[PDB]
């Protein structure tokens, strides 16, 4: 397959804003509940993923499978909205893991 | 099962954790607990007869420095904003969170995107943005409704998220 | 001194799994579909000095692509990665590499340092050849080709030491 050229996509920078905020979230709490919440958050964001992802490629099969035009146009609107979710899924679970990796460099 | 993914903005303080909290699991605290770490709640809602489900996301903490709503905005289909009645300055920001939002999100029709107001804490009893004056914002904002809300009273907020969930529907697909 | 690497090729070729076996060691079988991107830090010794190298994983399927030109003109090394049990995964390096050098514009872009990994030789009916691939680097400015096991972590650490020279080529 191929590199998609985005012009406006993301850059380093937001990657490393959600890490480097990432790394003190929770700061405050106890060492042992601070891992406690960030554990549950990590665990809730990946089975949203999971469940987003599942609906993504069920929408991807339909749209390999569609030969009426209006409705393969609805079915790629619909995976492209999916996308977005699960970039900013992605992103938020980047974002937490920051947190579990600023207990283990500790 | 449509999901609708919905974006609360606004200054530290007016209420955001609160009226997620309030709306989604019946609980209100008292106590001050800011938002460390942006988070969702689900809950599935009937919007006139269809069952959907409801992703509030309530990304923003103590000091906007984060450019995080480039990674957590995209997606959303309902942008809520929350201003605190008894604080004129937290309504003065309504603009740069709307732009804010709409820069960020690049949403598909900019005009025509939903976007709900909530006024909260009017159980304070001190109101210091008048009811007329937020509506005449809303209003030239491509007409866009306004809520009086309590978190702390849940005045309101099973109304303002019905309109919010049915706003969010009516534009898709 | 910063060294920016980025992985590219094929969905399920093994990019995280190679990222993963040489900064945490670790290895896992079950498959989790990259979305966007994501870096991890290592230092790495070259010559006799730390430098900090920033690896970064990249989504095969292209509908998880989402970085931008900006970001690819900012790599001081591409690794090109397939799977020796997938032809076709070996077929489209040519368009890795190509669209890479259309989006990232180097200055001297038939020098720019690519790395090759020919990955999961630990499994059975490899599909692809030693030879075959190493024919193909060699008529592509003889850039380097590794034999890969992530699973196995089979010339892992010697494919990065190399990865890590290139990448000072262009710093
Ligand atoms: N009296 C009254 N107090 C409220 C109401 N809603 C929220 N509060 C209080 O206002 C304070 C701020 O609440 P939060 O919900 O955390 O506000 P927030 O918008 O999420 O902003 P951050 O705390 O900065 O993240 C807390 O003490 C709440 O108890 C309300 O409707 N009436
Ligand atoms: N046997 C074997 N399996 C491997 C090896 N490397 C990766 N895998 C497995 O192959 C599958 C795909 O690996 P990934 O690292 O997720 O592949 P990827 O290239 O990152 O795929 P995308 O994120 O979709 O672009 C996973 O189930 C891994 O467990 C390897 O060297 N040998
Ligand atoms: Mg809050
Ligand atoms: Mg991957």
């Amino acid at each position: 397959i191929k590199l998609v050229r985005k012009e406006g996509g993301l850059d380093d920078s937001v990657f490393i804003a959600v890490k480097e905020i990432g790394r003190d979230l929770y700061r405050g709490l106890p060492t042992e509940e601070r891992i406690q919440k960030l554990e549950f958050m990590l665990d809730k964001l990946q089975n949203e993923i999971d469940q987003e992802l599942e609906h993504n490629n069920s929408l991807v099969r339909e749209e390999k499978e569609t030969t009426d035009t209006r409705k393969k146009s609805l079915l790629s609107a619909a995976l492209a909205k999916s996308g977005e979710r699960l970039q900013a899924l992605t992103l938020l679970m980047i974002h937490y893991r920051a947190g579990i990796e600023d207990i283990e460099t500790l | 099962k449509v999901l609708l993914k919905v974006i609360i903005l606004g200054d530290s303080g007016v209420g955001k954790t609160s009226l997620m909290n309030q709306y989604v699991n019946k609980k209100f605290s008292n106590q001050y607990k800011a938002t460390i770490g942006a988070d969702f709640l689900t809950k599935e809602v009937m919007v006139d007869d269809r069952l959907v489900t409801m992703q509030i996301w309530d990304t923003a903490g103590l000091e906007r420095f984060q450019s995080l709503g480039v990674a957590f905005y995209r997606g959303a289909d309902c942008c809520v904003l929350v201003f605190d009645v008894t604080a004129p300055n937290t309504f003065k920001t309504l603009d740069s969170w709307r732009d804010e939002f709409l820069i960020q999100a690049s949403p598909r029709d900019p005009e025509n995107f939903p976007f709900v107001v909530l006024g909260n804490k009017i159980d304070l009893e001190n109101r210091q943005v008048a009811t007329k004056r937020a509506q005449a914002w809303c209003y030239s904002k491509n007409n866009i409704p306004y809520f009086e809300t309590s978190a702390k009273e849940a005045i309101n907020v099973e109304q303002a998220f019905q309109t919010i969930a049915r706003n969010a529907l009516k534009q898709e697909t």
